[PDB]
């Protein structure tokens, strides 16, 4: 059932920018979110002091799905544990908890890819979180789907649209609710020729060319977020990627860098069916 | 500026 949003889909209503991503298909920069129109995004929040770490996706009742940096980055003595985070989903306001709306998990066990690289380029920036216990479906909580072989062959194109959402930064203030802004997915050679950073397989990059007008990128505190995009096949929306890295934000030349999350999938299953 | 969560969940 994953990808039909309550508010959404199942009511066969459509969300005011949605309409760009399927004419595509041939937070700096951002709007505020409509409610119900992302039910899968997750807050990661620290305990002490209380704060926002990341962003991050419900892939199930029991997983959640986000960027390995957000957990362990020993250039900035990052190392978070199981009982040193709190997961909240449902949310739409940043800072307030809002009561009846959204649910607070904590964290079972945590799954860092054995090969994420944090010493050269965040390849393999994934990672996966076990909850304690199910989290139960809402008008505001709903799980996205995770794309198939099929599916990320003919959506992952250049010139393709797809969306960002979060509550990090406005700016290289903080947004009162969730953000959220549409960027069209950039040719590897661009990519590569915008940074002098090596750039893998295991990634790809999303914003407008400088000349094109239009702009919008995540920033810090986005990270771990998901890129959407939306099957014109089956009408279900799919996380193609989780938000990596970015130099600077909404720099013209730059673009962000997201995981290739379908070719990382292997690694995925192995890890849920495998635990539970 | 976040919201005092329940003590519940901390
Ligand atoms: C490979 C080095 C990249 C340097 N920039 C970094 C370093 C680290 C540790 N974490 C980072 N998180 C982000 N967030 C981020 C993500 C996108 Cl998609 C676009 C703009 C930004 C801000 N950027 N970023």
């Amino acid at each position: 059932d994953c990808g039909l949003r309550p508010l959404f889909e199942k009511k066969s209503l459509e969300d005011k920018t949605e309409r760009e991503l399927l004419e595509s298909y041939i937070i700096v920069e951002g709007s505020d979110a409509e409610i119900g129109m992302s039910p899968w995004q997750v807050m990661l929040f620290r305990k002490s002091p209380q704060e926002l770490l990341c962003g991050a996706s419900l892939i199930s009742d029991r997983w959640v799905l986000t960027a390995a940096h957000c957990l362990l980055y020993p250039p900035w003595d990052k190392n978070f544990t199981e009982n040193d985070l709190l997961v909240r989903i449902g949310k739409h306001s940043r800072t307030r908890y809002e009561r009846n709306i959204e649910k607070i998990s904590m964290l079972e066990k945590i799954y860092i890819h054995p090969r994420y690289n944090w010493r050269e380029n965040l390849d393999r920036d994934i990672a996966l979180m076990k909850l304690k216990k199910p989290v139960a479906f809402s008008d505001y909580i709903h799980p996205v789907c995770l794309p198939d072989r099929e599916t990320a062959a003919s959506l992952l194109q250049a010139g393709y649209k797809g969306r960002v959402t979060g509550w990090g930064n406005l700016k290289e203030g903080q947004p009162s609710v969730l953000q959220v802004v549409n960027l069209p997915i950039v040719e590897r050679p661009v990519c590569k020729d915008s940074t002098r950073i090596r750039i893998t397989d295991n990634m790809f990059c999303a914003g407008y060319k400088p000349d094109e007008g239009k702009r919008g990128d995540a920033c810090e505190g986005d990270s771990g977020g998901p890129f959407v995009m939306k099957s014109p096949f089956n009408n279900r929306w799919y996380q193609m990627g989780i938000v990596s890295w970015g130099e600077g934000c909404d720099r013209d030349g730059k673009y962000g860098f997201y995981t290739h999350v379908f070719r990382l999938k292997k690694w995925i299953q192995k890890v849920i069916d495998q635990f539970g | 500026d976040f919201e005092e969560i329940p003590e519940e969940y901390l």
